[PDB]
């Protein structure tokens, strides 16, 4: 080496514990009376929802 | 009723946010300066009874309504396309304590609001019903939120308020934005400005033109897809807005990215005509190809047929050869017909086929790879067997199957189909690439041809834009279209009466602006070149009748002024020699580049000065720029794994480049360095502040608050409008300003202290007074007179020097020639990093995007091509930039050279740094630069004298030891050549030179001696 | 780092001139709350032979 | 001469106004000499100033004052030295049409460029957008204007070039004129 | 053609705008070549030199 300085490389500092979010809360749409509701459809009720 | 709208229309593109930055967009917006129809009742209705005379218009681009009826009146906008129960419906109306969204089908509506309200009495009544929809059998989907508590609050503004409610359907996610806009108003004025957010987003993207709004008095738009500059604040709300297209100012706003039009010209554009009614024009015969064996081995031709039907025979799905655009084909023009087929099987279709390998190939039949189409569907065994086959290469039959010992030889496709060659007779593509005459082509309608007036042809198929000139070039026997040049097609022989014609490219040029600055920038003067400009007859009237001609020259028609035979000068260039003001207005003229004179000439009067002055000036050299640094891997990577391999498939390129880089940086301290490493010692001037008269308060850096600086610095910093974000930074610069600061102090102290010695040795100190005297004898002017004038001389100067303070704080514009330098720097590394807006076609800009966009394989090719663009973008500015490097080192070194030449000592060489005979010279600091001043002895107030080339006495020619003769017609005098002071003649100040003998000019006076 | 600017319904990330994201939403609980780039620069070594 | 996406913008100044500069400073210099250099032209007479530039050069005026007439006459033969050996010998303009050469021979290479088709099938961009869809000709429109790119790219670079060496040499003609027109250095071969 | 240039980047107004730099360059050149005298001077008719 000669008398001089010599960009060798970089750094980065880095990061921890990538995370990731995203809208509001997380929920679901209402499938107790599609699945907790005591009366349903029948052979002939039944509507492709 | 039409109404021009002052400033509507304005809502922000996305959920963006900027500040105080001009941004682009682009949408179907509220044209600028457009009718608008505004009404309030035909007829007397909306308050009992219906009346009216005839009916709500479509949707061309976009939907924009609103009134300002402090009611529902405005009771529904109606979106869709049919509107019955064939489309559902879109309606959206207020539900009386809330709104609701309908799309289901019904009968009609009614007047949702009568106007007496208040009822009759204490409750009720409940008389004036109202009704929207009817019989709720097939309904789609409704939707609530609150526009009422959200969007009117037309409340405790007792009347008259202003909303707005625009539409736009953008790609489906059927968005709308709104605003409660309130102004107290009080009748007839349209105007206010504002934005829109979007309230909803119903992503239906469902058929939408029809928007019938139901309650007389609507105000309806009809938006246009126009891209628009806007600027933000930092609240978040816009301040003003121009589209980028609608005068022939918004484009100059839009691209100097300004909402400030400075003094000059900037070519925007120019300007392609619009062609009237293209032309067709094909051949008479008409007649298809043989089909016998096809529809309904050899070759054949004569086909110009209708290839729709029997094209896509729904034996296929569709016709879907790879190698045909039958979306287009039908439309082209060909020169051949090559029609070969020969029992092969048809399902094996990748079998034979381009990307041809095996048996059938080698052996049989594999014709080479030329763009072609493929062969339909059909049984043929049982639908009419033993049929056989045929290594060998293409175009090649043989009879007798010699030795290739051998195997069972033959092979059947029979009637056993079940099987993986089911029949096909194999059909080819017919294709010639231009290389002969044109004949082949399926007849449309084959329009009649015009001429002379510059209209696009899709002539026998070849098409192009430009005029039709019957060729007077006697064409020969053999030539359907040449070319002058490298693609520029010339021949035009038409396909039915063989007749042949020209084409040149109808004339164009730029378009660009002439105007003094944007505070009168009312009056936007336009340009086109060097044309005869009758084809754009929508101004020149309007300027041939504020408006008085419209007058062309050699650079081209100028509509935008007119012309006058005053002769000014060169302020704004237009071309060929006519530069821009006057009577206060824009005009054009001839330039009068100096004051049209000469003064006179003589044999025996010279024009010596008797009074001067000391000037001085200013010049401002760039020495520097900010030592970027950049580095491949981060930029195209910024933390990325497949982005670093990718780039060390390159090599050491983006190496090579940082590597250069840090070489300029090296080299423009360098630069720095050379600029000012011009003594090695430092120094102080003395504190001693007494300097004959001469006055430098503004310079010399005694303690003054900020360090030792210089009062013209001050002005000078902010008077320069002068952070990193990623991929780049900039090194700091290495030597500091202040170490500038001090080099230049000691320097221009030592200079003005010790006279010049310094850089011949030891800094002999001197005494400024002497100093003077000195420069003054090296520029051919006695220092008697300067010993005479001190005091005068020293107040010129510092009056001088306080002129050029003033001048700096009130001549704007002084530092183009560095604030241009700063400029460019920046401006360059804003374009460089804005490139990665550019995403190349990708799918998107941030290579993170894409590669979680897809799988590893195609975004590998994928980022490739980010990586290309990126690559050869930054590429490009590791170019532009070292060409700047090569403009400013010249600069450079010219800069060094100078301070070296005009300060340390004191030159002849005028024009460098002085206007006349040059004294000397000042150097200062700036912020990537550096600045210096000068001192020039300019003469002022000549006079005229009788002067003699020689004298004679005693017969002997007396020559002027050094000076010039001069009389006032009585006496004549011996005097220097720079400043009147005549002298008496005797021996010394002049010596002989023989007998007064030949030359002319010689005048009869007598020399003498004291 | 802290968020000083002011947003609407509207607007969702606010970059900056340069056009460079940095203003996060935030959407649990309405609170935008800006970023930066962590910072880093070259390396290299001095010797004198 | 201009023939299609090119052109050519005529110079500033036409020649009519160049050479008015010029001739205004010949006859200024044949009469009022260095003091226009400065600001006001100041009249001289001719035969006197030719004599203080025998001073400058290293000779006391007298030898032309006796000298004249055949420094005249030389002068004068002098003079039209130079134009029959002009007129009769052409190549004298070397550089000059070596860097017109150099620009316009470029520009043909420019345009001559786009008589390559960079692998991709057509010559005539508008042939491959008719000849199939362009959902698939696009890419060799992609071919196409990034070679034509990357070619016009070049051309402004070295344009730029030539800019540099023209510019720097200009400065230099600048200061040449000066110092060898509103007064006489003593730079021999400058 | 411009359809899918305008898919990349602004190299376009790059080069125009460094070339019309070039121009007005040269233009300034011809200027500091020449431009250096105020009025325009008239030689006389009288040629007795
Ligand atoms: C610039 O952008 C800002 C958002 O970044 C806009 O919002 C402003 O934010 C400040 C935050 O403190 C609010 O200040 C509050 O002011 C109230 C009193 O309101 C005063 O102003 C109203 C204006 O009509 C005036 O009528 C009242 O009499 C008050 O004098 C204080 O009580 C609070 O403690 C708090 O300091 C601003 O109110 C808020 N403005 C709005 C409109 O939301 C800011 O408005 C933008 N400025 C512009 C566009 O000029
Ligand atoms: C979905 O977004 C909403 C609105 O941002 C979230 O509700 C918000 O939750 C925060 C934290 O609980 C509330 O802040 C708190 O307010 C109480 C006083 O009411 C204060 O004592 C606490 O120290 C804190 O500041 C915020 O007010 C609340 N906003 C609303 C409109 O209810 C909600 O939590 C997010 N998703 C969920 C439920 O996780
Ligand atoms: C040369 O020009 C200067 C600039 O006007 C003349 O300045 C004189 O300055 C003194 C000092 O302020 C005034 O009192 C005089 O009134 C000025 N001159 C006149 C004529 O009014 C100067 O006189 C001129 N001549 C010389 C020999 O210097
Ligand atoms: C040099 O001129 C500057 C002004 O440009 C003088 O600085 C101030 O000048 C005003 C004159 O109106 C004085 O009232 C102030 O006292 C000056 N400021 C000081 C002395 O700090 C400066 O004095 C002038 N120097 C000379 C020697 O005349
Ligand atoms: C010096 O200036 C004087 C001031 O006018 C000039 O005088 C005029 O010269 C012209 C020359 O033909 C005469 O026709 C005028 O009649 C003169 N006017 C007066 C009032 O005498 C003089 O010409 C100039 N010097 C020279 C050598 O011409
Ligand atoms: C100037 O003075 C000289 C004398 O100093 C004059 O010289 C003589 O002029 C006469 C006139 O014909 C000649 O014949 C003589 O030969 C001259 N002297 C000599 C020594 O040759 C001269 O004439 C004067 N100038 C003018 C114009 O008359
Ligand atoms: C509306 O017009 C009818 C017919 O002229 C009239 O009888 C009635 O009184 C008017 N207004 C109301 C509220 O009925
Ligand atoms: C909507 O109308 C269609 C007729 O095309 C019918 O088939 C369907 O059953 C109707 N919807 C309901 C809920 O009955
Ligand atoms: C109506 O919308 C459907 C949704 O897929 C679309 O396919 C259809 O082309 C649209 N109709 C018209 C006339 O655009
Ligand atoms: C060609 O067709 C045109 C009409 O398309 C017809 O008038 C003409 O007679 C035909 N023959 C020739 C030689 O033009
Ligand atoms: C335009 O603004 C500048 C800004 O200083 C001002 O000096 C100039 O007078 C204005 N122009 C006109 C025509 O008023
Ligand atoms: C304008 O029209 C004349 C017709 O007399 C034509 O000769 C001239 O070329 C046209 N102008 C230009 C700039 O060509
Ligand atoms: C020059 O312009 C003037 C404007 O005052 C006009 O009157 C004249 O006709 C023009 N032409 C000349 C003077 O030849
Ligand atoms: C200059 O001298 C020549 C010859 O002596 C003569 O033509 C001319 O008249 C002289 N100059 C003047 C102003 O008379
Ligand atoms: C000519 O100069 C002398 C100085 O020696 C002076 O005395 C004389 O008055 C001047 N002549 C005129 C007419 O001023």
């Amino acid at each position: 080496v000669e008398k001089g300085i010599y960009q060798t490389s970089n750094f980065r500092v880095q990061p921890t514990e990538s995370i990731v979010r995203f809208p509001n809360i997380t929920n679901l749409c209402p499938f107790g009376e599609v699945f907790n509701a005591t009366r349903f459809a029948s052979v002939y009720a039944w509507n492709r929802k | 009723a039409y109404t021009n709208s002052f400033t509507r229309g304005v809502y922000y593109p996305d959920k963006v946010f900027r500040s105080s930055v001009l941004h682009s967009t682009q949408d179907l917006f509220l044209p600028f300066f457009s009718n608008v129809t505004w009404f309030h009742a035909i007829h007397v209705s909306g308050t009992n009874g219906t009346k009216r005379f005839d009916n709500v218009l479509p949707f061309n681009d976009g939907v924009y309504f609103a009134s300002t009826e402090k009611s529902n009146i405005i009771r529904g906008w109606i979106f869709g396309t049919t509107l019955d129960s064939k489309t559902q419906s879109l309606l959206i109306v207020n539900n009386a304590t809330n709104v609701v969204i309908k799309v289901c089908e019904f009968q009609f509506c009614n007047d949702p609001f009568l106007g007496v309200y208040y009822h009759k009495n204490n409750k009720s009544w409940m008389e004036s019903e109202f009704r929207v929809y009817s019989s709720a059998n097939n309904c789609t989907f409704e939707y609530v939120s609150q526009p009422f508590l959200m969007d009117l609050e037309g409340k405790q503004g007792n009347f008259k308020n202003l909303r707005e409610f625009v539409f736009k359907n953008i790609d489906g996610y059927f968005k709308i934005y709104s605003k409660h806009t309130p102004i107290n108003l009080v009748r007839d004025l349209p105007q206010g400005f504002s934005a829109l957010e979007p309230l909803v987003d119903l992503p239906i993207g469902i058929n939408i033109t029809r928007f019938q709004t139901l309650l007389a008095a609507y105000y309806v738009g009809y938006l246009q897809p126009r891209t628009f500059l806007l600027k933000y604040n930092e609240n978040g709300t816009i301040t003003d807005a121009v589209d980028c297209a609608l005068d022939p100012l918004s484009e100059t706003k839009c691209t100097l990215k300004s909402f400030t039009v400075e003094k000059g010209i900037y070519q925007t554009s120019n300007f392609r005509v619009q062609p009237t009614e293209s032309i067709v024009r094909f051949p008479n015969i008409t007649n298809l190809c043989p089909f016998g064996e096809v529809f309904n081995r050899k070759r054949i031709s004569n086909c110009v047929a209708d290839y729709s039907v029997l094209y896509n025979s729904a034996s296929f799905s569709t016709f879907k050869c790879y190698g045909v655009s039958p979306t287009k084909l039908n439309d082209l023009c060909f020169t051949n017909v090559y029609a070969d087929s020969f029992v092969i099987r048809g399902d094996e279709v990748r079998q034979i086929a381009p990307g041809q390998t095996g048996k059938i190939a080698d052996y049989n039949y594999k014709l080479p790879d030329d763009f072609t189409g493929c062969v339909i569907a059909w049984n043929s065994n049982n639908l009419d067997y033993n049929y056989l086959y045929r290594n060998l290469k293409p175009f090649e039959r043989d009879i007798s199957t010699e030795i290739y010992n051998c195997y069972f030889p033959l092979q059947s496709y029979g009637f056993q189909p079940t099987v993986g060659y089911q029949p096909y007779r194999v059909v080819v593509l017919s294709f010639e690439l231009l290389h002969a005459p044109a004949t082949v082509c399926g007849p449309k309608k084959s329009t009649n041809l015009v001429k002379n007036k510059c209209v696009n042809f899709n002539f026998n198929g070849l098409t192009g834009t430009g005029v039709l000139t019957e060729s007077n070039k006697k064409f020969l026997p053999f030539q359907q279209f040449g070319r002058d040049i490298a693609d520029t097609t010339d021949a035009v022989r038409d396909p039915q009466t063989l007749e042949i014609l020209d084409i040149t490219p109808c004339s164009f040029g730029g378009v660009s602006v002439i105007t003094p600055g944007t505070n009168t920038s009312n009056q936007v003067a336009v340009l086109y070149q060097d044309v005869n400009c009758t084809e754009v007859p929508v101004a020149i009237h309007a300027d041939q009748l504020t408006g008085s001609n419209v007058f062309q020259t050699r650079a081209g028609c100028l509509i935008g002024a007119e012309h006058v035979n005053n002769s000014y000068e060169c302020d704004i260039p237009i071309g060929a020699g006519i530069c821009a003001v006057a009577s206060q207005s824009i005009i054009a003229y001839t330039m009068s580049l100096g004051a049209e004179n000469s003064v006179a000439y003589s044999n025996n009067s010279i024009a010596i000065p008797t009074n001067f002055t000391i000037s001085v000036t200013t010049e401002i050299l760039p020495v520097s720029m900010t030592k970027t640094s950049v580095d491949c891997t981060m930029y195209i990577c910024g933390d990325s794994t497949e982005c670093s391999n990718l780039l060390l498939q390159y090599g050491s390129f983006c190496t090579q480049l940082n590597r250069a880089l840090t070489g300029i940086a090296v080299e423009q301290d360098k630069n720095t360095q050379e600029v000012f490493a011009q003594v090695k010692q430092i120094y102080k001037t003395p504190p001693i502040k007494d300097f004959g008269g001469f006055n430098f308060s503004q310079i010399l850096p005694d303690p003054s608050k900020p360090s030792k600086r210089s009062f013209i610095e001050d002005l000078l910093f902010n008077k320069v409008t002068l952070q990193k974000f990623n991929g780049l930074t900039v090194l700091p610069p290495l030597l500091t300003d202040e170490m500038i600061a001090q080099y230049t102090s000691a320097l221009l102290a030592g200079t003005i202290t010790s006279g010049w010695t310094f850089g011949a040795g030891a800094a002999l100190q001197i005494p400024f007074a002497m100093q003077m005297a000195y420069r003054f004898n090296g520029i051919g002017v006695t220092q008697n007179v300067l010993y005479e004038n001190q005091k005068l001389i020293a107040n010129q100067f510092n009056s001088a020097i306080g002129k050029i303070q003033d001048s700096l704080s009130s001549t704007a514009s002084a530092l183009g020639k560095l604030q241009d330098v700063v400029n460019q720097n920046a401006q360059a590394l804003n374009t460089l990093v804005k490139q990665l807006s550019s995403n190349f076609g990708a799918i998107s800009s941030v290579l993170n995007d894409i590669l979680s966009r897809l799988d590893p394989p195609e975004a590998e090719v994928q980022i490739d091509r980010l990586i290309t663009g990126r690559l050869q973008s930054l590429q490009t500015y590791v170019t532009q930039q070292l060409i700047r490097a090569a403009e400013i080192r010249a600069s450079a070194n010219l800069a060094a050279t100078k301070m070296s030449e005009c300060v340390l000592g004191q030159s002849k060489r005028v024009d460098f740094c002085g206007k006349g005979y040059h004294l000397m010279s000042f150097p200062q600091s700036a912020p990537h630069g550096v600045v210096f001043l000068h001192v020039t002895y300019v003469p002022a107030q000549e006079k005229n004298f009788t002067t003699a080339p020689a004298i004679c006495h005693d017969g002997k020619a007396h020559f002027p030891r050094e000076g010039v003769f001069v009389s006032n017609g009585t006496h004549w005098f011996v005097t220097q050549r720079n400043f009147y002071e005549p002298q008496i003649i005797t021996t010394d100040n002049t010596f002989v030179s023989g007998n007064c003998d030949v030359v002319i000019g010689i005048v009869n006076n007598t020399v003498y001696d004291p």
